[PDB]
């Protein structure tokens, strides 16, 4: 039945708005990083440190999102 | 130029356009400045204080 047709684009929607947001939130991110860098190079590994401690915060809602994604794309199909 | 409180000697010497100082930065690979607003309009207003400061010397 047409269940499963909406189901599969709904996951779609929802993942796909996921993928936008969170390339362009770290892309935002890890620009400002460089550009940190690259003034100077030899705070490379502290700067590192926090991108990653901030950029797992970013992804958060994208992850949840691609998690019910995927159960509703196979779980529920 | 005040060498000894016994002799002195007259120079002529450059002043513009600047004169090598053997300032190679080869240690400052690590580092580059903030500027505000600008570079360039940074530069010439040092080249200005550093010729006066070289005048008073």
């Amino acid at each position: 039945n047409l269940n499963m047709d909406l189901l599969y684009m709904a996951a779609a929607v929802m993942m796909g708005l996921a993928a936008i947001g969170a390339a362009i939130g770290i892309g935002i991110l890890g620009g400002k990083f460089l550009e940190g860098a690259a003034r100077q190079p030899d705070l490379i590994p502290l700067l590192r440190t926090q991108f990653f401690i901030v950029m797992g915060l970013v992804d958060a809602i994208p992850m949840i999102a691609v998690g019910l994604g995927l159960y509703v794309m196979f779980a529920v199909a | 130029k005040f060498i000894n409180t016994m002799s002195q000697v007259p120079t002529i010497s450059q002043l513009l356009p600047l004169p090598a100082s053997d300032d190679d930065d080869l240690k400052h690979k690590s580092w580059d400045y903030l500027y505000e607003p600008d570079p360039k309009a940074l530069l010439d207003t040092l080249l200005r204080r550093y010729v006066e400061s070289q005048v008073y010397q």
